[PDB]
RNA sequence: GGUUUGACAUGGAUCGGGAGUGCUCAGAGAUGGGUGUGCCUCUUGGUCGGUUCACAGGUGGUGCAUGGCUGUCGUCA
RNA sequence: UCAGUGGAGACCGCCGGGGUCAACUCGGAGGAAGGUGGGGAUGACGUCAAGUCAUCAUGCCCCUUAUGUCCAGGGCUUCACGCAUGCUACAAUGGCUGGUACAGAGAGUGGCGAGCCUGUGAGGGUGAGCGAAUCUCGGAAAGCCGGUCUCAGUUCGGAUUGGGGUCUGCAACUCGACCUCAUGAAGUCGGAGUCGCUAGUAAUCGCAGAUCAGCAACGCUGCGGUGAAUACGUUCCCGGGGC
């Protein structure tokens, strides 16, 4: 994402309702999980690389 | 009396930690209820595999939290000091309810 | 000409013959019956004039019905038109007023599909 | 619509401008971007230039406007018809 | 399929009348996965049958099924530049299936109000020898007889 | 294009997670600091050669295992560089960092360092075929049961992109009990960057 | 409608002690003006300021310059 | 019983036939399960200069008091139309109404909220309990049973439109969901053509989660409830495999 957008999201919003999430590794604004920050792609790649404890592929 | 909750992501380290706790308290007398397994928390995440325009192929992940419970029937303040001072693996946490 | 301006259809239960009146729905008819103390499960053709006019009096006293409510609704729409709100402009255009989408269907307001010729590919 | 117990929402600068206009003579056009605000009787008889995205279109507020938002009278999209 | 004849699920018997025929009838009605609704319909129809005639409802259902059972039916064939209607004999299982399907479909098509004794009326009419099901059986047999000249194409 | 990450595929089955901590109200922020730590270490310790960064936490105390081929760069002179990197780590995180640096016994057998070296040679403009053959030969001299290297990109500074690969021995990617070490790096050239992937079949594990 | 080393980085210099903020005013807001509060070491740091100097910034172009990731033929043999 | 750790169990292993034998194959016994038991993960060498410079990264080119950057308002929600994926239907195997059974998998501290009071209701006011196999979401719905409607463009259908509201939010005009009152549109089973499915499947019935202040979610990913018909066969249609 754009650096200005990332810093604006990081800073406290004017009105509480105006805040949003952003991928904390990636800056992506779509599909950001509250449990661990990050995003769709960041989750997939980091879970594959094994930096997320407890997270493994599910094949039930 | 005296609750010990163990939570981790790997049941091997959960079992090893529970065995270490029970063998420690016993080495300090204190007879203690066996490690009873609680249901494992099972969080599921579905993720679009591709970075773009490919929604029908997805990848699923789980974060399984394994929980065990220990009761320290015998008060045994010596075991209290032992259980507060011993060292446990980083992956597993401990919760002591007095 | 049974009720105010509408004839209740014979051989039909009173609780729905009341809903046959404009301005009266299911719950409005049910209230009306409970207020008038009249059963709702008897057919209309067994209706004495005294209870019929009692029901008429209750409806007329409590409820805007038939021509009155129709004129009120038309007046409301005309007032929207003449004030020129967004809803009024949509009303004049004959297009959905409550923020419905108009790209794909909007059909119950746009009428039947008057398909138009478009550009032809090669 | 807005909850009744929260009262009407007037954007708190439109209110002050219309009050100043009332105090110093109800003759001026009040330029605002507050499509967000609620028409109130205290501004009846004023003329307000409501922003519509690219221009402050003027509306002369009458008695019947009161139960509406300022932005209802400043259309934002222009259609004019398909073809010609 | 290519591999071979797939196994058939065994047919259970009706607890009440003790006949696999009624179970097949309810499984053929069996709309929307509502077994209880379907067999309520079927039991109501059979009881109406025993009401209107003293004979056993399972026996009258059997008689209707024999009156609707087709013996041979024609299938499309792609020999040459024109399609043929080759008559083929029908096995007992296939003909019972066809009779049940026709019974249920024409019961659904009947003009009476409720499905239960639409099916009851259709069953009685078929057992007597009348109705849309019997008419369709006769029509299919008639068309098989008309196209009987292609009985030598059987493989 | 359609192959799974071997490490993620075997995660939990044969290989293990690089981070070992438990937290259920801070999970995201600990993940964020871990990302910061890993990015900082990778960006500032390319010269040492990083096999893996392993993070543990006990209570507001972080422990970093740095598996490096040549920890001489990390330790500097008498631990001066180790102290400075630790201090930068407290500056970055705000927590007590205990940093320890470990060797890799067979850098020629660890895939990540193999990709490191191949990408370094490609950046230094060595013929890719010669580099891949050298890495393959060194891996089998060490005693790996199977090598597979693939370099994709504008190989040799060309215009079209190629996907040149080498392999011999056995690399059963589909076998879960198979211990397969996977490494990847990017050679930063004057012509974009080359992706170098390395699979090394260490052996079979239970 | 504002802004121009910039909304955000990193480094040298140079003038510094507050930065940062509470309440108010003007403004659609950005922002600007008030008013209150005002560094910790130390005689040479943390932190900010400008003036610059380097520089940043771009969801601007090319997926036919690429890496990565994915679809797909195809669970096909 | 269940929870969750570690074991056992299925291997054509046994019996008989076929199979020159041999691989296999058929039948049987034992058994929870028999010939791969069901499902998932796993996608070979490569193809399509297939998609992504907009997740990230990056070669070169371009912008630099503007193609940077901040803000308010607007737009991404337009509407003569066309296509596509769905949802609700067209009713009686149904609608309405009272009573009454049986789940699984999940979520929760700015959260899940019981109970009581208040309101027709959305909700409001108080407010325990629970970081949760404990407390809450919670009611499962279909179904069964009683009553009722009686084939009616309807007591089907719930579009649209008028009124009165609630909640979230700085703020619901453009452009939110929901409640209530009224309104009651097309629709009578859908042309040529076309789609899914071989069993706990299709069909249907509800439930939960992600994102999320709220929500246009009927979407998506899961979960269980009820639960079929049919497969003679490879001639034909589509895709593919060996020679
Ligand atoms: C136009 O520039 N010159 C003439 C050649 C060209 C040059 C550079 C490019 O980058 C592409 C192309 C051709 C297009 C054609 C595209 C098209 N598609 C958009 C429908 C298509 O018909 C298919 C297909 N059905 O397979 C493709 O292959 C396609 O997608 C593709 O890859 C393309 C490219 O990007
Ligand atoms: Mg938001
Ligand atoms: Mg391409
Ligand atoms: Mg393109
Ligand atoms: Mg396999
Ligand atoms: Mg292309
Ligand atoms: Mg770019
Ligand atoms: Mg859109
Ligand atoms: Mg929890
Ligand atoms: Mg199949
Ligand atoms: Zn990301």
């Amino acid at each position: 994402a754009k650096t200005a957008l990332k810093v604006k999201a990081a800073r406290k919003p004017k009105f509480g309702v105006r805040a949003y999430t952003r991928c904390q590794r990636c800056g992506r604004p779509h599909s950001v999980y509250r449990k661990f920050g990050l995003c769709r792609i960041c989750l997939r790649e980091m879970a594959h690389a094994g930096q997320l404890p407890g997270v493994t592929k599910s094949s039930w | 009396k005296i609750r010990i909750r163990l939570r981790a992501y790997d049941h091997e380290v959960i079992d090893s930690s529970a065995r270490k706790i029970v063998d420690t308290v016993t080495r300090t007398g204190a007879k203690v209820a066996g490690p009873v397994p609680l249901p494992t928390e099972k969080n599921v995440f579905c993720v679009i595999r591709s970075p773009h325009k490919y929604k029908d192929s997805r990848e699923h992940f789980e974060m399984r939290t394994h929980k065990r419970l220990i009761d320290i029937l015998e008060p045994t303040p010596k075991t209290v000091d032992s259980l507060m001072r011993l060292d446990l693996p980083a992956g597993v946490d401990i919760e002591i309810k007095l | 000409a049974r009720l105010i301006g509408v004839d209740l259809p014979r051989d039909k239960r009173l609780e729905v013959a009341l809903t046959y009146i404009y301005g009266i729905g299911r719950t409005r008819a049910t209230e009306t019956l409970k207020a008038t103390g009249i059963s709702g499960d008897l057919r209309v053709h067994e209706l004495t004039d005294d209870q019929l006019v009692a029901l008429r009096d209750h409806i007329e006293a409590n409820y805007h019905v038939e021509g009155d409510l129709r004129r009120e609704v038309a007046a409301d729409i005309r007032r929207k038109i003449e004030i020129g709100t967004y809803q009024g402009r949509r009303h004049r255009s004959g297009l959905p007023v409550r923020g419905q989408r108009t790209r794909t269907n909007a059909r119950t307001r746009k009428g039947k599909r008057k398909a138009v010729a478009k550009k032809k590919a090669k | 619509p807005r909850s009744l117990k929260k009262g009407p929402f007037v954007d708190e600068h439109l209110a002050k401008k219309v009050t100043a206009q009332n105090e110093a003579g109800t003759h001026n056009v009040i330029k605002t971007w507050s499509r967000r605000s609620m028409v109130t009787p205290d501004m009846i008889g004023h003329t307000i230039g409501v922003h519509d995205g690219r221009k402050h279109v003027p509306v002369f507020v009458t008695e019947s406007m009161v139960g509406h938002k300022l932005g209802e009278f400043a259309p934002t999209r222009t259609f004019k018809g398909h073809v010609k | 399929p290519r591999k071979g004849p797939a196994p058939k699920r065994p047919v259970m018997v009706d607890p009440v009348y003790g006949s696999p025929l009624v179970s097949q009838l309810v499984s053929k009605i069996l709309l929307d996965g509502k077994k209880t609704v379907a067999q309520n319909i079927v039991y109501t129809a059979l009881e109406g049958c025993r009401a209107k005639n003293n004979t056993d409802p399972v026996q009258t259902l059997k008689r209707a099924l024999d009156n609707i059972k087709p013996s041979l039916e024609v299938k499309s064939r792609r020999v040459g530049g024109a399609t043929y209607q080759v008559p083929v004999e029908v096995k007992p299982a296939r003909q019972t299936t066809l009779a049940m399907r026709w019974l249920v479909n024409f019961s659904r098509e009947r003009r009476e109000k409720t499905m239960a004794e639409r099916l009851m009326n259709e069953i009685l009419d078929a057992s007597n020898g009348l109705g849309a099901s019997v008419k369709r059986r006769e029509d299919t047999h008639k068309m098989a007889e008309a196209n009987r000249a292609f009985a030598h194409y059987r493989w | 294009g359609q192959k799974i990450n071997p490490h993620g595929f075997r995660l939990g089955v044969t290989t293990d997670h690089k981070t070992r901590w438990y937290a259920e109200k801070q999970y995201a922020e600990l993940v964020g600091e871990d990302v910061k730590i890993r990015e900082w270490l990778h960006k500032n310790l390319e010269r040492a050669g990083l096999s893996s960064i392993e993070i543990e936490r006990r209570s507001e105390r972080v422990t970093i295992f740095l598996y490096a081929a040549r920890p001489g760069i990390v330790i500097g002179r008498n631990g001066a560089e180790a102290e400075r990197v630790r201090g930068e780590l407290e500056k970055l995180t705000g927590k007590q960092i205990q940093l320890n640096i470990l060797e890799v016994k067979s850098p020629e057998t660890d895939a990540q360092l193999v990709a490191q070296g191949i990408a370094e040679q490609l950046a230094a403009r060595v013929a890719f075929r010669r580099a891949m053959r050298k890495a393959q030969q060194s891996a089998m001299n060490a005693g790996a049961l199977g090598i597979r290297i693939k370099c994709s990109g504008r190989l040799g500074g060309a215009e079209m992109s190629r996907s040149e690969g080498y392999r011999e021995g056995r690399v059963p990617l589909h076998t879960l009990r198979a211990d397969i070490d996977y490494g990847f790096f990017e050679a930063r050239t004057t012509f974009g960057r080359i992706g170098v992937k390395v699979w090394i079949y260490k052996g079979d594990v239970t």
